[PDB]
């Protein structure tokens, strides 16, 4: 095991000891096959013949498959091998990029000598009178817990120097693949490409040559990648007259994949089909709306669209639109509508809400993801006026902040359909709600509904009071519950009640709602 | 090095790192490269599974950036160290804060403990593994650091201490609280001298950066906000209800409060705007209730054995209300904060509040923040400037409790 690579010291989970699992003898066909391989490996230094002084052993079988599962169960946790995956729009444009498959992958990195003994395995001897050969890996065993992370690690240090000597160049390590692009006249590129291979090769690392490499575009992690443009790997929307819950979910799934680049995809209608379904194999006939939606999506998908890459020079701009109740879309471009990316947001945070609250939340998610991709926040272009925003702002008991943003007059404009009077209305009837109401003008109505929550009863009362009152109305209640909800001023809710109420509210000229402790 | 161990049985933290802005990232890079150079920290390998979050914050009145590691989790799993907070400090006229964190960079860290100080510098869009290091010296923000350095610290301070014992010097984490009663001018003076005494006696082995715009806190003037009732000219049904409500609530705290009389004034189904004449009877009940609130409820004491809590409330307009108690309804303090944007405000308030908690009880409280996590997480580092990090939680206050403050 002669190598220029400093090894990462490994140790087994505390208390735990090496794996002492039995070897299930093999036919002589299998035995020979191993020996031959094991010997080649010995020759290469990857493993080394050891004595029966090693009390450890992992099973092996037949190519060679060493099962390290157990060891893996006894080996320390390493640091998360690559956390999140980079998104295509977060990249910079390249005159060219080449991909290198890393051969001799793990089978090319030294293993902490101190830890090798644990990798010990034995190949039975044909003759039964005789004992078998005991080896132990000298390198990162394929299939072992550390292998990945450790290799990943090593790899980058190997790259470390070269990188500095070629600041222009850019390399990204991803598994057993090495991605490299530059803005060098083509050949210069290929040239550097060669230097690279050699440099690696200088630490026993082999790689494929020009004619063997795959070439752009590059389908990776589900996308299609060119040095200067990107997109989602092609989506074919099956054609059939029998959709199964299963079929549906998949399609919807696929449909979403698109949304990040394809603007206007809508799943509302398809999704709806899944209600009350009883089996993955249950067949739901498409509704008229479903057909329409699918068809429409068929058309969008039909024409290939493609995302552009990041130019750290120019700014990031994000534009938002409400494409439906609790449904929003957005797009990030730097150069006018030259999208880097697009996307939707249907996140209903809380049982009740309003566009202002949501739109605000949308912004956040965007902000979060922008940072995660371009390390910066985009200036926003929103369909809401500052005045509207600020109004809601101050009112809300919760804190919140929206980075720099400009109003965009692109209907529909988000607004507040109503607003409670800050002071009780003079000359307006006053309803006292507790299952009914009693007003100062002598009126009353007491309804008793079947099947209802205490909280739901409260809302209904109020509801009644709204119905039976004139355009201006004062309402007194003892439900902190109902109060908070309304005070929040929702314009959409899961509960129909609230919606009915909301409907009433929107109509009224003025509405004062108040609380008073009960009993 | 002094051997230190986690509390029995606990393991090191493996917290996840929050995405950062290219800008903030670059900062930490520069910083760490230097720290590395000087052997303070060193890159670590994958054989290290631990990780604490790290942030970049700005030094106000400075061009330089500051690294802030979130040792909160670590500190919790860090064995206790089996100076009692000075009751005098809170009482002093003026207190200034110094950032004596760099002093820690001198003492070595028990090698066996370093691995746990693992933290990482994120990489944009996960396009690269991300720089990982661990500390070799005592790290700023770690519970252990001030303890271990306590020694050298008491020493280096002994002279000045007895030189002019008219001043109270308190250390909390990387913070040094200096209290005096001197004239604002003489203060800032003797203050600068300590800075120098510190440099001039090298714990920096640069003069001690001030914290809080160098500005001073006047704990002397920290007064509690009593509950208040509207002083209406004419009382409308509505006003009264709102009055009774508030009172009912406060009755929880002050048992002597009574509304029987005020509640009578609200007979039947009257109309909200109808103005009701206070009756001699009720008039003296309010008055009494009013007198009862004039001061904090008796019998509320600080139990060092319990966590200090702190909830803040938004009153809109840039004003905020907050309370510190260890038991429901049994506040030890209450105040307010006025104006920027919501977050900025909030973080300022939190820090302000924490800073007091520290000055009063030499301990940080556990805040209850009225905001959405993702939002906080996103911007707090943008205005944060303290060197410690309080423990927080996220809540959705009921617009009822807000109406009962300010
Ligand atoms: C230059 C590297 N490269 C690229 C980078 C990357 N990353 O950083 O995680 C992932 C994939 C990837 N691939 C495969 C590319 O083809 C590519 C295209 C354009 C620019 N850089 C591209």
């Amino acid at each position: 095991p002669i190598s220029p690579i400093e090894t990462v010291p490994v140790k087994l989970k505390p208390g735990m000891d090496g794996p002492k699992v039995k070897q299930w003898p093999l036919t002589e066909e299998k035995i020979k096959a191993l020996v031959e391989i094991c010997t080649e490996m010995e020759k290469e230094g990857k493993i080394s013949k050891i004595g029966p002084e090693n009390p450890y052993n992992t099973p092996v079988f037949a190519r060679k498959l060493v099962d390290f599962r157990e060891l893996n169960k006894r080996t320390q946790d390493f640091w998360e091998v690559q956390l999140g995956i980079p998104h295509p729009a977060g990249l910079k444009k390249k005159k060219s990029v080449t991909v290198l498959d890393v051969g001799d992958a793990y089978f090319s990195v030294p293993l902490d000598e101190d830890f090798r003994k644990y990798t010990a395995f034995t190949i039975p001897s044909i003759n039964n009178e005789t004992p078998g050969i005991r080896y132990q890996y000298n390198v990162l065993p394929q299939g072992w817990k550390g292998s990945p992370a450790i290799f990943q690690s090593s790899m980058t240090k190997i790259l470390e120097p070269f990188r500095k000597q070629n600041p222009d160049i850019v390399i990204y390590q991803y598994m057993d693949d090495l991605y490299v692009g530059s803005d060098l006249e083509i050949g210069q590129h290929r040239t550097k490409i060669e230097e690279l291979r050699q440099h690696l090769l200088r630490w026993g690392l082999y790689t494929p040559d020009k004619k063997h490499q795959k070439e752009p575009p590059f389908l990776w992690m589900g996308y299609e990648l060119h040095p200067d443009k990107w997109t989602v790997q092609p989506i074919v929307l099956p054609e059939k007259d029998s959709w199964t819950v299963n079929d549906i979910q998949k399609l919807v799934g696929k449909l979403n994949w698109a949304s990040q680049i394809y603007p206007g995809i809508k799943v509302r209608q398809l999704c709806k089909l899944l209600r009350g379904t009883k089996a993955l194999t249950e067949v739901i006939p498409l509704t008229e709306e479903a057909e329409l939606e699918l068809a429409e999506n068929r058309e969008i998908l039909k024409e290939p669209v493609h995302g552009v890459y990041y130019d750290p020079s120019k700014d990031l701009i994000a534009e938002i639109q409400k494409q439906g109740q609790g449904q929003w879309t957005y797009q990030i471009y730097q150069e006018p509508f030259k999208n880097l990316k697009t996307g939707k947001y249907a996140r209903m945070r809380g049982a009740h809400t309003n566009d202002v609250k949501q739109l605000t939340e949308a912004v956040q998610k965007i902000t979060t993801e922008s940072i995660v991709i371009w390390g910066k926040t985009p200036k926003f272009k929103l369909p809401i006026q500052k005045e509207t925003w600020e109004t809601w702002w101050t009112e809300y008991w919760q804190a919140t902040w929206i980075p720099e943003w400009e109003f965009v007059n692109t209907p529909p404009l988000v607004k507040l359909w109503y607003q409670l009077e800050k002071e009780p209305i003079v000359g307006a009837e006053t309803f006292y709600v507790d299952a009914g109401y009693v007003t100062n003008r002598g009126r009353q109505k007491v309804v008793t509904l079947t099947d209802t929550t205490n909280q739901k009863t409260e809302l209904q009362a109020i509801y009644l009071a709204l119905q039976d009152s004139g355009l201006e109305v004062n309402i007194v209640t003892d439900s902190q519950y109902a109060l908070g909800i309304i005070q929040a001023q929702p314009d959409q809710s899961e509960s129909e009640l609230v919606n009915q109420i909301i409907e009433q509210l929107i109509k009224k000229e003025k509405v004062y709602l108040a609380w008073v402790p009960a009993h | 090095t002094v051997p230190v161990k986690l509390k029995p049985g606990m393991d090191g933290p493996k917290v996840k790192q929050w995405p950062l802005t290219e800008e903030k990232i670059k900062a930490l890079v520069e910083i760490c490269t230097e720290m590395e150079k000087e052997g303070k920290i060193s890159k670590i390998g994958p054989e290290n599974p631990y990780n604490t979050p790290v942030f970049a914050i700005k030094k106000k009145d400075s061009t330089k950036w500051r690294k802030l590691v979130d040792f909160r989790e670590l500190n919790k799993r860090t064995q206790d160290f089996w100076i009692p907070h000075p009751a005098g400090l809170k009482k002093k006229k003026s207190v200034t804060v110094l950032d004596v964190g760099d002093a820690y960079f001198s003492v070595p860290l028990d090698e066996d403990f370093r691995k746990y100080t693992a933290f990482t510098i994120p990489s944009i869009n996960n396009e690269t593994p991300g720089i990982r290091y661990q500390y070799n010296v005592l790290p700023q923000g770690w519970k252990g650091s001030p303890a271990i350095f306590q020694s050298s610290m008491t020493k280096i301070l002994e002279p000045f201490r007895k030189q002019n014992p008219d001043i109270v010097i308190y250390q909390y984490m990387d913070d040094l609280y200096v209290g005096s009663d001197l004239e604002i001018g003489q203060h800032r003076t003797k203050i600068e001298e300590l800075r120098q005494h510190l440099l001039r006696w090298g714990l920096y082995t640069k003069e001690p950066p001030f914290l809080w715009m160098g500005y001073e806190l006047h704990p002397d003037k920290w007064t509690v906000q009593p509950i208040v009732l509207p002083e209406k000219d004419s009382w409308t049904v509505n006003d009264i209800q709102k009055l009774v409500g508030k009172l009912n609530w406060a009755s929880q705290i002050y048992p002597g409060i009574k509304v029987r009389q005020l509640c009578k004034l609200l007979r039947g189904t009257k109309a909200l705007t109808e103005v009701i004449p206070l009756t001699e009877e009720a008039e003296l009940e309010l008055a009494e209730n009013r007198e009862i609130l004039k001061e904090p409820v008796h019998g509320v004491y600080y139990d060092p054995s319990k966590d200090l809590i702190a909830e803040i409330q938004k009153q809109g307009q840039g004003q905020w209300t907050y309370q510190i108690y260890q038991e429901p309804f049994k506040n030890l303090k209450t105040g307010k904060y006025a104006r920027t944007n919501d977050v900025k405000q909030l973080t300022e308030a939190v820090q302000k509040i924490t800073t007091e908690s520290i000055v009063i009880w030499g301990k940080t409280p556990k805040f209850k923040l009225p905001i959405q996590k993702e939002t906080w997480e996103t911007w707090w580092t943008e205005y944060w400037q303290a060197t410690w990090i309080p423990e927080w939680e996220f809540v959705n206050t009921p617009p009822l409790v807000k109406l009962w403050y300010q």
